[PDB]
RNA sequence: UGAAGACAUUGUCAGGUGGGGAGUUCCUUUAGUCCCUCGAAAUUUGAGGCUAGAGGAGAAAAGUUACCACAGGGAUAACUGGCUUGUGGCGGCCAAGCGUAGCGACGUCGCUUUUUGGAUGCGGCUCUUCCUAUCAUACCGAAGCAGAAUUCGGUAAGCGUUGGAUUGUUCACCCACUAAUAGGGAACGUGAGCUGGACCGUCGUGAGACAGGUUA
RNA sequence: GACCCUGUUGAGCUUGACUCUAGUUUGACAUUGUGAAAAGACAUAGGAGGUGUAGAAUAGGUGGGAGCUUCGGCGCCAGUG
């Protein structure tokens, strides 16, 4: 149909939602009203039925409409400087004489660039060849931020198929210690390793194993990251075949798989740790059976951590109750990004402390 | 609107 | 590498001796310069290690990845002429 | 992963003296009495940690795919060759530099052997076929390869003239994407 | 099919980098300034229609000496889906096998008679798991090199 | 104190806006606002119907008259031709 | 007899790896009973288990490629010659025949393709002759062709048939006169005249160099 | 020009047995004591508690429950969940 009169409908759905007492009709009812803005946006956002429920039952009717238009339009560009090679302002000093529009990403990450365009490919700059910065985006940006790593550690980065969150932990640590890059596939490992090689990284080890497996080859880890494979319903414009590639069956099958790597970080990491015993993990996800569920069944099965404070700047803070399920109230702590209030991709992270 | 105007990397030129 | 030592040495010697290796760091800083300044910079500072004191060569102690902060002790040092030989000194850092 | 017979490392110093000038610093114990060590894992080579190497012998044989800088790769004749991830040890103990113009830094990006024409700084006293790093005027490290003349023939040769014959740039980053 | 790309297209639009690289043809170019001896037939231009997705790539020392021309590149396809009698110009996502040459396959030749990798987002084919498909095989069955188009039909 | 006045045409009418949206300032068609200041506001409006007939009645008088006025009008609508081909084009939006 | 110090060191099990040393010749897919175990969620799943097909002499090296560089060998050695010109390809429907399902012209529908008005990477002058695929002049047919100026088409080669701007050059576009300022052929040498390299040798092999030699 | 093949080379892919084990590495247990200063988990007796969205309103949760009664306010019912 006339997808121009549909979104109309689609406002008028939204006022009269929003001012039903004062707006309503003769009988059609709330459960009627937002059943019909369920049609609506499902025909013309393109939605599954299943997800455009979790999204819309999720948020509140402004807020899911301007999360959409988000979803729907893409993110200006952003960059990492890798500290190992160069700095900020010299790197934008360079790029700016070559010929690209750079400001700096914000007032929250001393180590990122945003990037709004340019004359000269990006991905070929002789300074990107010899590993000055990475193209990253800023919902990457937050998980090692988390995860701050000191020199001389062990770390674990679970999943590392890009390769910005593992050069971004070896950046911080100064090319210190001992970096276990596990990812699952080959074809992801190649242009991970050569991400590495690129950025100049000399304290990695790249494995292949199921990550599910790792208190078996080595566990003891001082600090892991976790970015865990999720629904992907935060990088909608990157990926838009999320918007109808997620079902009922994904959305129990992919949760079973983050509680078991998150059982497994908790086992690998080391409690009894001079400089931290720490594990921060990621989802790029908005949906709290996949982001919350999953830190609970953590502190419900292992007594042995505890949740810490992120430090992450912004955001709006974590869900501690939905539909029927009540989680522990220490769950707050743990920050949720999206993008409509901030221009970053919508992920999750949680911070956790071993003490046994 | 529904924005935080503190962060908010936008689309044009500052 | 041989400016933060003798930085140090400045620190840890007799007073004459100070003032000398005062101007022959003054002398150093008017010639090189740019390729110094980074050891007085901190936003500069590189971060590809640590750096190491007790190195058996020059290359082997990596000397961008700490900066002087042998001033705070240099400005308090008890000789007049050598806290003139240091001002000169920040001086010419900050007219590079 | 096994470590390097004596062949093999003779092969690869071999190959690091051609292209560097100091070795007993790279192969120098570090301040927490650990040492750089050699291994090869399928057919590559690779510079490492030997803290890393010890940390790194769980991961099965087939499941180990980077340790430390690859420094190139051993070839079915028995022959070893240098890499772009083998270039930043060079910078760090280069024996002879080159630096080109952005002009031709960008060809040498593209994989093309730099010219009089491109050239902007030479060091002096260079042999015909010596072992020159390329850098640019910014002295980021771009490549490296073999000279094609000396220096003086390389002042007296027409503009239009290679003067080093490319051997690896910074493209391959470009290639494993 | 066509009036939900104008929408999108009318509305979510907004300013974000793209700029091509540069084409094989002047890094080739480049090559030569920097390689003074031409060897005798050192190119050959690839001639029949090519597809090769990224704006700029790096290609290995095994295939960096095959040219493919801008004018021959083409992106997009003619696709037919028969059950759903209907012909969709579709993008072209990878090519899969050119039977004719290994080589052709992997450079990215299109000949008549290949399979190639087409995206099927903007027909709304469902699966047996009720799924939504995003790409499937195409037969091209026509001639790029004679007639200035790609012709190909789904292979469901 | 200066005062400028423009004419614009449906065709410069997206330069008219390029120069909007360089300015900075707010564009007010015809009388959407009572006071518009001109000065600091992009005030965009016609003219008077009754005398801009009477001035453009004369100018069709003068060019039926005065042939070389008219010999010039040709060439100025050739050259208007050859600028706008020529011209620097718009932004989409 | 002194010093260090409840940390090291050391020992026992459970494991990971082990291209080194000694001895001998486990996982993944498929179909099934809805038969058993583990994990998750509650009103269902995922991982194993069973049945029997398919995959993974031995650290010496081995096999392979419509690929690359060098070296060599073999076939091929010019090539168009009732060739060329104005109307696209793909798929569906339809469809006379033929045929007893297969082939299938013209049309129509879908893609390219729509709801507001630079390309190019050997060229350029004087003169002769021929073609018509005709720009003008001559004569016709049609057109809201009132007149004027024209548009399309037909017969027609008797007669005429450019110049500026720009570019390395050309065309396009634009600018000017003029009745108009058409396109081509002179037959693999495109009318007549004029003008603007490969073989060897030495030394390197991740690329090549030689005022080294020889030669059509 | 181009095509086929051969030798060397480069790029790439595959195979390169099994059982113990040196080396290497993870976890647990043990020597092994005397005290003091802190933290956690177990032991009671207590005290305070529950703000996703919508609902008037800060809904731990479950059970019964249509009448309750400091006898005037509530329930129920209508929502909204």
């Amino acid at each position: 149909p006339d997808l121009q009169m549909l979104r109309t409908r689609i406002t008028d759905t939204i006022r009269v939602l929003e001012d039903f007492q004062n707006l309503a009709e003769e009988g059609r009812s709330r459960a009627e009203y937002t059943n019909q803005l369920l049609k609506d946006i499902c025909a013309y956002y393109g939605y599954n039925e299943y997800l455009a429920e979790k999204l819309l039952n999720l948020f509140p009717p402004r807020e899911a409409f301007a999360f959409f238009e988000a979803n729907e339009t893409p993110r200006p560009v952003v960059i990492r400087t890798n500290t190992l090679r160069t700095h900020r302002r010299d790197l934008a000093q360079a790029l700016i004489n070559r010929g690209v529009t750079l400001e700096p990403v914000g007032k929250w990450s001393k180590v990122g660039l945003q990037v709004f365009d340019s004359k000269v490919p990006l991905g070929a700059t002789p300074e990107y060849l010899a590993g000055h910065y990475i193209l990253q985006a800023a919902s990457s940006f937050l998980p090692v931020m988390a995860l701050c790593p000191q020199e001389n550690e062990r770390c674990l980065d679970m999943a590392a198929a890009p390769g910005g969150k593992t050069t971004h932990m070896a950046a911080l640590m100064k090319n210190t210690g001992v970096i276990f890059a596990n990812d699952p596939s080959k074809s992801r490992a190649k242009g991970l390793i050569g991400n590495i090689h690129r950025l100049g990284v000399r304290n990695t080890i790249v494995c292949n194993y199921d990550a599910r497996e790792f208190p078996r080859v080595i566990g003891g880890f001082d600090r892991v990251l976790l970015d865990a494979p999720c629904s992907g319903t935060g990088v909608i414009c990157k990926d838009p075949s999320v918007k109808t590639n997620r079902d009922a069956k994904d959305f129990m099958q992919l949760p079973h798989t983050q509680k078991q790597l998150l059982l497994a970080a908790i086992d690998s990491c080391n409690h009894a740790s001079k400089t931290g015993g720490y594990i921060v993990y990621s989802t790029c996800s908005v949906c709290v059976e996949e982001n919350e569920e999953v830190v609970n069944y953590a502190l419900s099965r292992r007594p042995n951590v505890k949740l810490v404070e992120t430090g992450l700047p912004f955001g709006k803070e974590g869900f501690t109750s939905y539909m029927g399920k009540t989680f522990h109230p220490s769950l707050k702590l743990t920050r949720r990004f999206y993008p409509h209030l901030y221009n970053v991709d919508g992920f999750f992270v949680a911070k956790f402390k071993k003490i046994g | 609107s529904f924005a935080d105007p503190e962060v908010y990397m936008s689309y044009t030129p500052r | 590498a041989f400016c933060k030592q003798l930085m140090t040495l400045a620190l840890q010697v007799p007073e004459k001796s100070s003032q000398a290796i005062l101007g022959l760091l003054q002398d150093v800083v008017h010639t090189h310069g740019r390729k110094v300044a980074a050891l007085w910079n901190t936003e500069e500072r590189k971060g590809d290690g640590t750096y190491k004191p007790l190195s058996e060569t020059v290359e082997g102690s990596n000397p961008f990845t700490t900066t002087i902060w042998e001033g705070e002790l240099l400005r308090k040092h008890y000789c007049p002429k050598v806290r003139e030989g240091l001002k000169a000194m920040e001086k010419e850092l900050r007219s590079i | 992963m096994r470590p390097l017979t004596d062949q093999e490392m003779k092969i690869v110093l071999d190959k690091l003296a051609n292209y560097m000038t100091d070795l007993k610093s790279l192969i120098a114990p570090l301040e927490d009495g650990d040492r750089y060590v050699f291994r090869m894992q399928k057919d590559r080579v690779y510079y490492v940690k030997l803290s890393i190497a010890n940390i790194a012998t769980c991961v099965a044989r087939d499941k180990l795919l980077s340790l430390g800088t690859c420094l190139g790769k051993m070839t079915k004749s028995g022959k070893f060759r240098l890499h772009i991830t083998a270039l930043p040890i060079l910078a760090q103990n280069a024996r002879y530099k080159i630096w080109v113009k952005d002009n031709g830094a960008q060809p040498f990006l593209y994989g093309s052997n730099i010219v009089k024409a491109h050239v902007g700084r030479w060091t002096e006293d260079c042999p015909e076929h010596s072992g020159c790093v390329v850098y640019n005027m910014a002295d980021i490290p771009l490549g490296f390869g073999v000279t094609a003349r000396s220096t003086a023939e390389a002042r007296r040769l027409d503009p239009t003239g290679i003067v080093c014959f490319r051997q690896a740039d910074c493209g391959e980053y470009l290639r494993d994407e | 099919i066509k009036n939900k790309r104008a929408e999108k297209a009318a509305r979510f639009s907004v300013p974000i980098p793209k700029v091509r690289g540069i084409s094989e043809e002047e890094m080739f170019k480049v090559v030569k300034t920097g390689k003074k001896t031409h060897k005798k037939g050192w190119k050959r231009i690839v001639t029949k229609p090519t597809f090769v997705g990224p704006d700029f790539t790096r290609r290995p020392v095994k295939y960096e000496r095959f040219i493919r021309p801008m004018g021959l590149r083409y992106k997009k396809a003619n696709v037919t889906h028969p059950t759903l009698n209907v012909t969709v110009q579709l993008p072209i996502l990878s090519v899969k096998k050119n039977p004719s040459n290994p080589l052709y396959t992997q450079l990215g030749v299109l000949t008549k008679g290949t399979i190639i990798e087409v995206n099927v987002s903007d027909l709304g084919i469902v699966t047996a798991s009720g799924k939504i498909a995003w790409g499937r095989y195409a037969q091209i069955t026509n001639n790029p090199e004679n007639d200035g188009c790609v012709n190909a039909v789904l292979l469901v | 104190r200066g005062w400028a006045y423009a004419l614009v045409r449906e065709s410069d009418l997206p330069y008219l806006l390029d120069l909007q949206l360089f300015l900075g300032r707010r564009l007010v068609l015809g009388r959407e606002e009572k006071d518009p200041s001109f000065a600091r506001d992009i005030v965009v409006g016609s003219l008077k119907r009754v005398e801009l007939e009477n001035n453009v009645e004369w100018v069709n008088k003068v060019l039926h008259e005065n042939e070389d006025i008219g010999a010039l009008k040709r060439v100025t609508a050739k050259a208007e031709k050859l600028y706008m081909k020529t011209r620097n084009p718009a932004s989409s939006q």
